[PDB]
């Protein structure tokens, strides 16, 4: 097309995504990960996750409010790449690693996958 | 603004 | 802090948040503009415009399904700015410039009526 | 992935 694109839009959207989420507007899904809970807005779990887009394009699961994520879930993994999904930031360090790239696998979320495994094979 |  | 940041994550956040948009998944509002219909997320909406953020503010029209917007906003400018919202890309051309940016005006789209107001301009 |  002959179209003009204002390059900061996607970040100014994702910003103010992330400050409707702090301010608790419009989530609709509260995630269970063992003893925390996490809210959200459905439509930025989809758009991040592999897994959630599979959870929230079911016909039946669509419409629950309340996700439980495995046990073996760590809530600091899930807490960092809830983070990274509202921000774009990831706050990996020796002591998470390990349970945001396992946490990553299981939310389907390639990109960190990719990234955590390349700081693993640097420390190797 | 650009042309994208 | 000590993040890392993965640059194409905002614009691929929102391209999947366009996706959605097509395939109708958890579009969540109906904007009524005279006799034709938009379906959208109101996230999306809020995070885009100053007066979507308003309404889905308010205690009492958070919870509508449908919105109807003032008679004298053109349809086809509207379908121009819901694009540029889920895009960044804005459909900007000599026939449809005016009605644009009087929609922007109203949707309190400042980037957007900063940048109809410098085409104007320069073709006076 | 960028240094921010
Ligand atoms: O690593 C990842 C990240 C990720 C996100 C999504 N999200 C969606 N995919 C499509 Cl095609 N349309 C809409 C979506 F919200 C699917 C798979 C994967 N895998
Ligand atoms: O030209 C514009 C675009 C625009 C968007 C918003 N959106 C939100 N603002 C804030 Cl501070 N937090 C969350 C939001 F969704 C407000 C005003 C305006 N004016
Ligand atoms: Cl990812
Ligand atoms: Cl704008």
């Amino acid at each position: 097309d002959s179209c003009i694109q204002f390059t900061r839009h996607a970040s100014d959207v994702l910003l103010n995504l992330n400050r409707l989420r702090s301010r608790d507007i419009l989530t609709d899904v509260v995630i269970v990960v063992s003893r925390e809970q996490f809210r959200a807005h459905k439509t930025v779990l989809m758009a991040c996750s592999g897994l959630f887009y599979s959870i929230f394009t079911d016909q039946l699961k669509c419409n629950l409010s309340v996700i439980n994520l495995d046990p073996e879930i760590n809530p600091e993994g899930f807490c960092i790449l809830l983070d990274f999904m509202y921000t774009s930031r990831l706050n990996l360090r020796e002591g998470n690693i390990m349970a945001v790239m396992a946490t990553a696998m299981y939310l389907q979320m390639e990109h960190v996958v990719d990234t955590c495994r390349k700081f693993i094979k640097a420390s190797e | 603004w650009v042309i994208p």
